[PDB]
């Protein structure tokens, strides 16, 4: 067939160009900044009525001063969010400390492309 | 045990006792402690005769693939291979050996390794429980560029005196002369150097 | 068909088309050469220089094995430098058992099977260089030249990359004209020349001229850069010669 | 038509993979021969040297795999030298493991075993080279065997390898037809290569100097190769006769 | 502290004029104290029969295993196991624990089904094998065991008067040490009928 | 590097077959001819020595092999693929059963385990299965004479005669005819020959004939002596002469 | 690299089958039928040789039905070789569970460990499935006597009657019309012989091209007898029901 | 134990005693010392009887193995080399002691084994407890150009010196010898000196003597048809 | 076309495409801009935003107090790469107390690249990187191309429209390599070399990110109302 690492005659790597179509398909997810707070927002489009919705969990905690919200084939957020808790606890525990908000985003975000053959 | 190996004007000859003891029991009486890693580069035995078995088969090995790619390796080089070994297995071993060989180029060398696995080139060596009565002996006789005689005589009286007086030495004076004419063995009973 | 899409597979020739591609890498590459002398090897490179705003005498191409070989190649430069880093821990494991450095004989089949055993399986690449490397060891001088295959031989004279013929014209003439041989200064004033020479198939772009050279006599049998005054001399004799 | 890329059967039960690494074998367009005399096995091989920039002295086909045993090979060089390192090295690893100097038929059966490996598994591809192992054997007397890609190997009383093979092998059933002896029937080495390099002039058609051909000599306890001048006194005695 | 003298025990086996004996106590204890009387230490696996003393856990681990082997080799050759083949196994299986090995003195004893022939064989507990003509001794008693069976032994009994020597030979010499007793099974084998004997002993 | 075939290279199509193992047997058919036949006393394995070159040794290519003193093996196919076989399976007689049991596998058991390697080339990731068919001839006490075919696939079956490779069809009728449960060794030997000259084309002599059997004990090929329950190797290999004096009488 | 190579032997179809284990059923389809029927007092396996020869030493062959354990065997549909694989694995679990529970195993999960380990090469490893279907019959206290039936996709079923191999859709419904829940093993004997006499693609049924098998309660009092019918036997009960 | 080895004219010959201790006791009085490598090549064993046996069964197996890949008869040096190496790499703690004689295509040869990997070479050799009451027979007595049967008596009386003056070493001798061109011969209980004397009386007891408690039958028997 | 499918695989030509579509990623992304004297070494980036609402991408990262880069192309590759180097400076440090040259920093980043190139499953970096230092030869500017090929220079850039900037740097080499012991004079010349290489957009106070290192001035960033004075 072809590799999952292949790049593209445009310079870009086919497996995430195409994990980007599938997360258009996705429910609508909204976030806002202020200097008061910063607010977030879901879509949480259930199949069915007989679905009970407040079982759809598509906000989660991180920490006490992270959020996070989600958008796309949300089984995968699973790992994602449980990697972003245990970063977040962990340096806490090494550092006495909150984490900040980039350091955890990019801790989470390095998971990304750890994926081949 | 008492080993020797001592350079001379055309080449090198080693000189070994024949004695293996278990305690105070002699083993074996007629054991040949000069062994070959390469046609012309050999070695004298001390320690462990299990450990230095096992040495000695491992280089000739060694060597004799570095010949099969490389050519003829230096004694230097055998030297080296028999370091490597008696260094980085120094916690497991016990062996005390002379490497002696003869090129046209470095004409005749000697290389002394004891316990530690530290590698020290002389002009002759001496080694094993034996060597330690001669150490006096054998540093007021030596010359450097002997003659073949003269070094078979030196060699002769040194391992009978070491003989005399070590318990774990005796039997008869085995002894490997390498030059550019060849490899010749010689051997020495107690009748002939008891009375030196 | 498909023979060609993947390595170490034998095409009903018997041939292997992947390794004859990186042929073609190397044939793109700027020209390199390898002059042996009397007494020792000289090595000499085309650098193209493709802008003003390249550091003179910088970007050093030919690299030292150990402290008596030297390296130069043609084509993809990171795999001559991956091919380099090898034999340097070939050089070091041979030195650290065997205690003399390594013969040049030796060291170049560490390198040829090293190339050959990337042309024995599809999970790897062959190297896209060809690799002309020698030295000066106990059995004196010797010069080699080492292909993508992992084929090499010993030469007189060697020569790779896009100025490979007009080189290769110039050092026949050499070995015809020099039977009893050449000395080692001869050789780098002659390595300058067969460069520039050899500079009319890359002509578009001006180049940088980098030599250098093992000889018993000239350095104690160590590698070592040509600098300074003998360098200048040897481009001297080199403009002398196209004019 | 992938079962032609890797080693697996096509519908026929063939290996082609195998077979154009027998194509590969004639790459270098060399011409090997091999006979045995009675105390002595001599191996003889084309030699050329196209280019005049090539050192001729490191251009060689022709192994020293052990004291005892030597090998010729008939392929590119780079399969060549693989094969040969690992000869040595299974050589060596044979003499300190069980006690004595490997045999010439063993070592071809342990070669012919790793290329069978070649065939069957798919990851490794096959060698494009014959190997021609010769000795003088401490059991068997002179001795020649032969290693093909396919993993094949059998003993020879003589043999020939390359391009023009069958004109060489013809040549050599002919002459054993006549003598009726599984061997050269001579005293000395010398004469036994003289026969060689003769019986290859009639086969090729070719006539040979110093520089054309390359030598190895198998007796008891040693192998080694000829030199240009050894050979040149070689050539000077067929001449003379 | 010592393996093979925790739990004690004592297995001794005879041959006879076409028929083979094999017998041990029933005790079981933790060095002083007498835990069980009714710890058999011979098994049997087809026609072939196993004693097994020292170290409980692993006479009780030996069956086990052998139980496997024997069952699998049955499924694969389709026939029973033979005391010589058997003997052959145990020693096997020993050895492969050289540097770690079982703390046990097995006794096989058998008659092979096709020849006929009785077979009795003796181990160390690392696979050596003793493959004796007249008797086998094993356990805390076995000095007891060698001294009883070397005087009270003559050769070609038949099967009800080698009953009484194998029974007269454990008997005494297991009143002789503290760690064997507590009762005993007598195991007389004939080429197609095996009789089992409870003996009556004192219960000290 | 790292071998990265861990997958089948044998798989199903969508008719039910496995095309490599079919194709293995199409090399099979290639394969110079060879049988076997079982008499009371004895079982008896031949082929013919297919030389690829007059100036080639025949004798040091061995067709028909001992695997065990009571065990040999002829084959139609690879010949590699054989050679490595036959040193897999002396191997794993004494791997698998004499290091554990004291004495050498019935042939049954042998069979099996030689099964069990060509099988798993037939399934195992990166490789091909074995070009070849083995017929194992064998002795047990318990079992007696036995005379087994291995095919590519692993499958096994026990035979009273049969024939593989080139001219098996044929063979195989030929010896219909011919085999009866009360058949002697010599008898056996004398029916190999007549099948065997069917198929071959050139020479056919004891140079070119490769048989052996398995038979009585052999006291004289052992090599020592002291021991009463050690009485010789059943597996003989007949010499060219022995092969010559039956064709006289043929 | 390796990747173009690969059949991908774990995928799903479109349709949301296992291509191989569906190629691997259409290679059983093919195989000699293969059957079990469960009485009152005992299992019957019958079981079809595939097209033999006259020089086949039948006495000492042993294609079709195989034993576990004391207590259970079974008959083989597909390849023999990859059956011997699995009946190896499954003879050592049976070993296993007694060691560990000093219990004979129940039928069931014998099955179902090696109904799993089929399962794991249709999901997992890249590699071929076993082209092999199974009959289990066994016994053990707590079910009495059962039959199963496994295939390459590791999925199992327990029954009454059933057939594995060719022409199964024929000799199901033979057995579906002939069969009664309170039918005895002689008469189950009956039953399996006159299908198979049916569905054979032969031209007649003789005792060389037959493998035959019983697990009787008849054995002396409260235990259970495995019964691997000789040739000679099986001639034999070929005459007594009227067949030959 | 006492083993012994000597070589003579035209080949050699070992021999060893019968006796195998667990301490102060004897566990074997007719115990098998010496062991069979290959058909003419055989060693004799001293130590820990378990190791001999299996180390001795190892190599032998591997001998076996190599001749049927090699297609020639096995040499003493390959099985010596493969057990010092073996013997080594287990650093002393396989206890076995061997003298390891035989013939093959190169000639005849004697070497000993000792448990850390030590090999020596000698036309006698004697090896275990009683090797010293041997190898003062064997410096007694030996010569060069010894005859077979002149060989035989020598190494059969170093053994009996070691049976009757060594309490590690008793009963009977065994002996093989190994001829170039010839099937060796084990001879198994070459000599009997230690043969039992008739006892005094007999105990064979009256049938009832012991008492009984149970009797039962032991099925060892398949299921039952029917 | 049929020899891209993987990094493995040479065309009949002797191109690696899978390498070269990695060197297109980097032609897509943002201009940057290296530049040196004798006693400075400036990076000059042009930072790229998503929208309005959105941050610009950092495109500068510090490797040690002498030694960082700049980069175009894939982020996290550059994240990869930056990480090693910071590696490679900290282990010279620590082991020989020693700061790694730029000369040595750049044959490391070439030898771990190629890697990548010659072996079958992974993928070639993304991403071009600048690297600039001073060490004890002084200052040091280093182009680096995913391929493996590194080049010291006097000055460059890359990313896309990259080519202007280049060219006013060919014209003005001898100019702004004698600009020794003036800082901000040598980062004016970078933001003048940038300014070449823009469209339509213009340099504001969030969008432009200036770093330099010297001769006694460590690896800083300049970010924010702090290249305000150099618009
Ligand atoms: C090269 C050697 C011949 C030079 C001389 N070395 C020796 O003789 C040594 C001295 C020695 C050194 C290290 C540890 C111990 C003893 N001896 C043996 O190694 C010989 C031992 C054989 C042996 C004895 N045993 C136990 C037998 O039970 C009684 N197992 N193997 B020389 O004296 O230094
Ligand atoms: C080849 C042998 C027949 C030659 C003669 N050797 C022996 O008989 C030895 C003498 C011996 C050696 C080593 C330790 C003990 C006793 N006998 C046994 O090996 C029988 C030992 C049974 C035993 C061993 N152990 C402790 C386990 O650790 C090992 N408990 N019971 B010969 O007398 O030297
Ligand atoms: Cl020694
Ligand atoms: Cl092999
Ligand atoms: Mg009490």
């Amino acid at each position: 067939d072809r590799g999952v690492s292949t790049f593209s005659p445009e310079g870009r790597l086919f497996q995430v160009e195409y994990s980007l179509e599938a997360i258009k398909l996705g429910s609508t997810a909204i976030g806002i900044a202020t200097k008061e707070g910063v607010v977030l927002g879901v879509e949480k489009r259930a199949t069915s009525p007989l679905l009970e919705s407040d079982s759809i969990e598509k906000i989660v905690e991180i920490d006490r001063h992270i959020g996070c919200a989600m958008s796309g084939l949300t089984a995968d957020a699973r790992s994602m969010i449980e990697h972003a808790r245990t970063a977040a606890v962990t340096h806490n525990l090494y550092y006495d400390e909150d984490i900040n908000v980039e350091s955890l985003t990019q801790s989470v975000c390095d998971l990304a492309l750890r994926f081949g053959e | 045990t008492s080993i020797m190996a001592v350079t001379f004007k055309d080449g090198v000859i080693l000189g070994a006792d024949s004695r293996t003891t278990t305690g105070a029991y002699i083993a074996n009486r007629v054991t040949d402690k000069l062994t070959r890693v390469h046609d012309k580069i050999w070695c004298c035995r001390s320690g462990s005769a299990a450990d230095t078995q096992a040495i000695a088969d491992i280089v000739q090995y060694h060597l004799e693939l570095y010949t099969s790619q490389y050519g003829t390796p230096s004694t230097e080089t055998a030297a080296s291979v028999f370091k490597e070994l008696c260094y980085e297995n120094k916690d497991n071993l016990t062996a005390g050996i002379i490497v002696a060989g003869y090129d046209d180029k470095n004409k005749g060398e000697v290389y002394t390794i004891p316990l530690g696995g530290s590698v020290h080139k002389l002009p002759y060596a001496i080694a094993g429980s034996g060597s330690t009565f001669i150490y006096g002996y054998c540093d007021k006789n030596f010359r450097e560029n002997m003659s073949k005689e003269e070094t078979v005589d030196f060699i002769k009286h040194s391992l009978s005196q070491a003989i005399k007086w070590d318990g774990s030495s005796g039997g008869v004076i085995r002894m490997v002369v390498l030059t550019a004419a060849g490899v010749e063995r010689l051997i020495f009973y107690p009748d002939e150097y008891e009375q030196l | 068909t498909g023979y060609d899409l993947s390595n170490s597979v034998f095409s009903p020739d018997g041939r292997n088309f992947q390794v004859e591609y990186a042929v073609k890498a190397v044939e793109n590459g700027t020209t390199s050469i390898g002059i042996k002398c009397n007494d020792g090897v000289v090595f000499a490179v085309e650098k193209l220089i493709t802008s003003k705003l390249l550091v003179p005498q910088k970007n050093v191409k030919i690299q030292v094995v150990d402290r008596h070989i030297g390296c130069v190649y043609s084509g993809l430069i990171p795999d001559g430098r991956h091919l380099v880093n090898r034999g340097r821990e070939e050089a070091a494991s041979f030195k650290k058992l065997y205690k003399t450095p390594i013969p040049i004989p030796a060291f170049a089949d560490r390198l040829g099977q090293y190339v050959q055993a990337h042309t024995l399986y599809n999970s790897v690449r062959p190297f896209g260089v060809s690799t002309i490397f020698g030295g000066v060891d106990k059995n004196g001088a010797h010069l080699y030249m080492l292909e993508p295959s992992g084929s090499y031989w010993g030469y007189k004279g060697a020569a790779t990359g896009k100025g490979r013929q007009s080189a290769k014209a110039e050092l026949e003439k050499l070995v015809d004209h020099h039977p009893e041989g050449l000395s080692a200064r001869e050789a780098v004033k002659q390595a300058a020349k067969i460069i520039y020479l050899a500079h009319e198939d890359n002509k578009e772009k001006d180049f940088e001229l980098e030599i250098s050279w093992c000889s018993l006599s000239e350095t104690n049998g160590l590698h070592k850069f040509v600098k300074g005054d003998l360098l200048q001399e040897a481009i001297d004799f080199a403009q002398k010669e196209i004019n | 038509g992938y079962d032609r890329h890797i080693t697996i059967f096509s519908p026929e039960g063939r290996l082609y993979q195998v077979e154009y690494a027998f194509k590969a074998t004639n790459q270098t367009n060399i011409n090997s021969l091999a006979v045995r005399g009675k105390d002595c096995t001599v191996v003889i091989s084309q030699k050329k040297v196209p280019d005049k920039l090539l050192d001729p002295t490191t251009v060689s086909y022709i192994f020293c795999i052990s004291r005892t045993i030597g090998m010729v090979v008939n392929g590119p060089i780079p399969d060549a030298r693989n094969a040969a390192l690992r000869a040595k090295a299974e050589a060596a690893e044979f003499r300190y493991k069980y006690g004595y100097d490997m045999p010439c038929d063993v070592l071809a059966k342990r070669m012919a075993n790793l290329s069978q490996i070649y065939t069957q598994r798919a990851y490794m591809r096959p060698l494009g080279v014959i190997l021609t192992f010769v000795s003088v054997d401490e059991e068997l007397g002179p001795s020649i065997y032969k290693t093909d890609p396919a993993g094949y190997y059998v003993g020879y009383k003589a043999t020939a390898t390359g391009p023009k093979q069958q004109e060489i092998t013809t040549n050599l059933e002919n002459h054993f037809k006549k003598s009726k002896i599984d061997h050269i029937n001579e005293e000395s080495w010398e004469k036994v290569v003289e026969f060689a390099i003769t019986h290859m002039i009639d086969a090729l058609g070719t006539e040979f100097s110093k520089n054309d051909l390359e030598v190895g000599v198998a007796t008891k306890d040693k192998f080694f190769t000829l030199s240009a001048e050894n050979i040149e006194e070689r050539l000077v005695a067929i001449a003379e006769q | 502290s010592d393996p093979s003298s925790i739990n004690g025990g004592i297995v001794v086996a005879m041959t006879g004029k076409d028929c083979v004996a094999i017998a041990c106590d029933l005790r079981l204890g933790s060095q002083s104290l007498g835990v069980s009387n009714k710890f058999e230490k011979i098994f049997h696996y087809g026609h072939v029969f196993l004693g097994i003393t020292g170290l409980a856990t692993d006479v009780t681990t030996l069956n086990e295993m052998f139980r496997y082997k024997t069952n699998l080799y049955k499924l694969k050759e389709e026939r029973a196991i033979e005391p010589e083949t058997f003997t052959q196994l145990v020693s096997s299986s020993l050895y492969e624990r050289r540097f770690g090995p079982y703390f046990v003195g097995p006794v096989v004893a058998g008659i092979n089904s096709k020849s006929g022939k009785p077979f009795i064989a003796g181990f160390d507990l690392i696979g050596c094998i003793d493959e004796a003509k007249d008797f086998i001794v094993s356990g805390t008693a076995s000095d007891q065991l060698f001294g009883m069976c070397e005087s009270l032994y003559e050769p070609n009994l038949e099967p009800e008067d080698l009953f009484e020597t194998i029974s007269q030979a454990l008997l005494n010499a297991a009143d002789r040490d503290a760690l064997s007793g507590w009762g005993a099974v007598v195991y007389i084998i004939k080429k197609d009928e095996v009789v089992k004997r409870y003996l009556k002993m004192r219960q000290d | 590097m790292t071998d990265r075939y861990s997958f089948s290279l044998t798989t199903f199509s969508p008719s039910g077959k496995l095309g490599q193992i079919d194709y293995a047997l199409t090399a099979v058919k290639q394969g110079v001819t060879s049988l076997g036949i079982k008499a009371t006393n004895g079982v008896v394995i031949a082929t013919e020595k297919k030389s690829s070159s007059p100036l080639a040794m025949s004798e040091t290519l061995s067709k028909v092999s001992l695997l065990t003193p009571d065990i040999g093996a002829v084959y139609s196919g690879m010949g590699p693929d054989y050679r490595v076989l036959v040193d897999k399976s002396r191997k794993v007689a004494h791997t698998s059963y004499k290091r554990i049991y004291g004495e050498y596998p019935p042939t049954k058991l042998l069979v099996s385990e030689v099964a069990k390697i060509m099988q798993e080339a037939t399934q195992s990731g990166g490789v091909r299965p074995f070009g070849v068919s083995l017929l194992i001839a064998g002795h047990d006490e318990f079992n007696g004479f036995s005379l087994y075919q291995v095919d590519p696939s692993g499958s096994y079956f026990p035979w009273k005669a049969t024939a593989i490779g080139k001219g098996s069809v044929a063979a195989k009728t030929f010896l219909e005819k011919r085999w009866n449960d009360e058949l002697e060794l010599e008898d056996a030997i004398h029916i190999a020959l007549l099948t065997l000259k069917e198929s071959v084309e050139g020479e056919f002599n004891g140079d070119t004939i490769e048989l052996a059997i398995i038979g009585d004990e052999n006291p004289d090929l052992l090599g020592y002596t002291g021991i009463p329950t050690d009485k010789g190797p059943r597996f003989r290999k007949l010499t060219s002469q022995e092969i010559n004096d039956r064709l006289e009488a043929l | 690299g390796s990747r173009r190579y690969d059949s991908r032997t774990t995928i799903f179809s479109p349709e949301g089958r296992l291509y191989q284990v569906e190629y691997a059923l259409e290679s059983i389809s093919h195989a000699g039928t293969a059957i079990g029927i469960m009485a009152s007092d005992g299992i019957v396996l019958a079981a079809e040789r595939k097209v033999t020869s006259t020089l086949l030493e039948q006495d000492t062959s042993t294609e079709k039905l195989y034993k576990l354990n004391d207590k259970i065997a079974v008959a083989v549909a597909g390849l023999t070789a990859d059956a011997e694989i699995l009946i190896n694995t499954a003879r050592i679990h049976a070993q296993n569970y007694l060691k560990t529970y000093n219990e004979d195993i129940p039928v069931e999960i014998l099955v179902r460990r090696l109904s799993d380990i089929k399962q794991g090469y249709t999901q997992h490893g890249g590699l071929r499935p076993f082209g092999v279907s199974f009959i289990y019959a066994g016994y053990d206290d707590r079910y009495g006597y059962q039959l199963y039936t496994s295939n390459p996709s590791g999925n199992y079923t327990g029954w009454k009657a059933i057939s594995v191999g060719a022409n199964t859709s024929a000799a199901q419904t033979l057995l579906q019309m002939d069969y009664k829940d309170d039918m005895k093993v002689d008469d189950a004997i009956e039953l399996a012989l006159k299908t198979l006499s049916k569905t054979t693609d032969s031209s007649a049924l003789t005792y060389d091209r037959l493998e035959f098998a019983t697990i009787r309660k008849g054995a002396n009092d409260g235990e259970v007898y495995q019964k691997i019918f000789k040739p000679q036997e099986i001639k034999d009960i070929l005459v007594k029901t009227g067949i030959t | 134990t006492t083993i012994v080895g000597v070589k003579f004219n035209n080949g050699v010959v070992i021999a060893a005693d019968t006796r195998s201790t667990q301490g102060p006791i004897v566990a074997d009085k007719n115990c098998a010392k010496l062991h069979r490598i290959s058909p003419k090549i055989w060693c004799a064993g001293a130590g820990t009887a378990a190791d001999t046996e299996a180390v001795t069964q190892l190599i032998g197996s591997n001998i076996e193995l190599h001749s049927l890949y090699t297609s020639r008869e096995p040499r003493v040096v390959s099985a010596l080399q493969m057990l010092k190496q073996h013997l080594f790499k287990y650093q002393g703690h396989i206890g076995a002691y061997l003298i390891v004689a035989g013939v093959d295509p190169t000639g005849s040869h004697l070497f000993s084994i000792h448990a850390h990997g030590s090999t020596d070479v000698g036309y006698y050799l004697s090896l275990g407890s009683g090797s010293l009451a041997a190898m003062a027979v064997l410096e007694s007595h030996w010569k060069q150009d010894l005859t077979k049967e002149e060989a035989i008596k020598l190494a059969s009386d170093a053994i009996q010196a070691g049976i009757w003056n060594d309490l590690g070493s008793g009963s009977n001798v065994d002996v093989c010898v190994m001829e170039i061109g010839k099937d060796a011969e084990y001879l198994r209980n070459y000599l009997t000196p230690n043969v039992r004397e008739e006892k005094q009386k007999s105990y064979k007891f009256p049938r009832g003597t012991t008492a009984v408690l149970k009797e039962s039958i032991v099925n060892i028997c398949d299921i039952q048809e029917e | 076309n049929n020899y891209d499918g993987d990094t493995v695989t040479f065309s009949p030509t002797g191109r690696l495409f899978q390498v070269e579509y990695a060197l297109e990623a980097i032609k897509q992304g943002s201009v940057t801009v290296g530049l040196r004297s004798n006693t400075h070494a400036v990076l000059v980036a042009l930072k790229r935003n998503a929208d309005e609402l959105s941050s610009y991408q950092k495109k500068i990262i510090k490797c040690d107090e002498h030694m960082g880069l700049s980069l175009a192309g894939l982020a996290p590759d550059a994240r990869v790469l930056s990480n090693y180097l910071r590696q490679q400076c900290n282990y010279s440090s620590l082991v020989f107390n020693r700061k790694l040259a730029v000369e040595r920093a750049g044959h490391l980043l070439c030898d771990k690249a190629q890697k990548n190139t010659q072996s079958y499953g992974g993928r070639p970096y993304g991403v071009g990187l600048l690297i600039i230092g001073y060490d004890k030869s002084g200052a040091h500017l280093l182009e680096f191309q995913p391929s493996g090929n590194v080049t010291e220079l006097y000055g460059t850039a890359i990313g896309a429209r990259s080519q202007g900037a280049k060219t006013y740097l060919e014209r003005t080499l001898d100019t702004f390599i004698k600009i020794d012991g003036n800082p901000d004079e040598l980062i004016k010349a970078g933001v003048e070399a940038i300014s070449q290489s823009l469209r339509d957009e213009s340099l504001t106070v969030d969008n432009l990110s200036i770093a330099i290192v010297g001769k006694d001035t460590p690896f800083t960033i300049y970010d924010g109302e702090a290249v305000a004075k150099y618009i």
